């Protein structure tokens, strides 16, 4: 679950995996689970005013 | 009947940096992630049961049923024309659940059943003229086979090949656990070229199948077929040819790795902790 934004993967996963990961524990990319393809989330815009 | 057939014999060698898998189905990209799982240690003992198969000079029992522990890590140098299964078990009788593996050319066979059958278990295979293939029976090589319940079948395990430099390829890396209710199994066949043992190198064990039994083990074994040329006669020491059935064992112990992924998201390398003073630092 989450709220971002869907965006197409230029990087290369290894067919065993199933869904990215960064350093920080944060899921910064998700193989589509319908078809093979990588989806990296990037955070929605929010900054502050 | 029950017959021995291998000619056993136990040296030792180092177990350098081998058997180390990935420890859950999730993915991580260029993170030194450290993990705490039951693993083999590094520069440990590796019992080589280097042995010649084939042999009818062998008839009394001589290999004992290794344990079991807290996890085996297994290799082996041999087709499928010679090794084609392990044994898993807590008696291996008809009393106790016991894991039979078999490794078909065309596909994979784990049964789970009261299996009776003594300690020198094979597998004799032979491709008669009279219908080029020719089919094993259970009631003649295994005494019994009671309340049977659970199969699974797939693909082979071992995608061997011919040559014999990918004989030697066959580096069936079969780390075998059982964990939190999961037989897990991995995998691995290196393309590394012929030496004697374990080269040096580390590769990653991805998992083969992650079975939901992960009931507790006692006694490990090897189950290895009656390698042949499809043309030898029966039962004589013609039939049966020597040839050497060496496979390797280590053995599990719980420690604490710093695992190491590349861009791909394998790990790429791993280290011990309570190796040395530097392990520790690291
Ligand atoms: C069935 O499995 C049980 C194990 O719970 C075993 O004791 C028994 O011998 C098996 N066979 C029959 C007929 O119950
Ligand atoms: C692993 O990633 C590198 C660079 O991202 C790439 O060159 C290589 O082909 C990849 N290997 C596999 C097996 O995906």
């Amino acid at each position: 679950t989450g709220t971002g934004v869907l965006t197409e993967s230029n990087k290369k996963f290894l067919p065993f995996q199933q869904f990215g990961r960064d350093i920080a524990d944060t899921t910064d990319a998700v193989r589509d689970p319908q078809t093979l393809e990588i989806l990296d989330i990037t955070p929605c815009s929010f900054g502050g005013v | 009947q029950c017959v021995n057939l291998i000619t056993r014999t136990q040296s030792y060698t180092n177990s350098f940096t081998r058997g180390v898998y990935y420890p859950d189905k999730v993915f991580r990209s260029s993170v030194l992630h450290s993990t705490q799982d039951l693993f083999l240690p590094f520069f440990s003992n590796v019992t080589w049961f280097h042995a010649i198969s084939g042999t009818n000079g062998t008839k009394r029992f001589d290999n004992p049923v290794l344990p079991f522990n807290d996890g085996v890590y297994f290799a082996s140098t041999e087709k499928s024309n010679i090794i084609r299964g392990w044994i898993f078990g807590t008696t291996l009788d008809s009393k106790t659940q016991s894991l039979l593996i078999v490794n078909n050319a065309t596909n994979v066979v784990i049964k789970v059943c009261e299996f009776q059958f003594c300690n020198d278990p094979f597998l004799d295979v032979y491709y008669h003229k009279n219908n080029k293939s020719w089919m094993e029976s259970e009631f003649r090589v295994y005494s019994s086979a009671n309340n049977c319940t659970f199969e699974y079948v797939s693909q082979p395990f071992l995608m061997d090949l011919e040559g014999k430099q990918g004989n030697f390829k066959n580096l069936r890396e079969f780390v075998f656990k059982n964990i939190d209710g999961y037989f897990k199994i991995y995998s691995k066949h290196t393309p590394i070229n012929l030496g004697r043992d374990l080269p040096q190198g580390f590769s990653a064990l991805e998992p083969l199948v992650d079975l939901p039994i992960g009931i507790n083990i006692t006694r490990f074994q090897t189950l290895l077929a009656l390698h042949r040329s499809y043309l030898t006669p029966g039962d004589s020491s013609s039939g049966w040819t020597a040839g050497a059935a060496a496979y390797y064992v280590g053995y599990l112990q719980p420690r604490t790795f710093l695992l190491k992924y590349n861009e791909n998201g394998t790990i790429t390398d791993a280290v011990d902790c309570a190796l040395d003073p530097l392990s520790e630092t690291k």
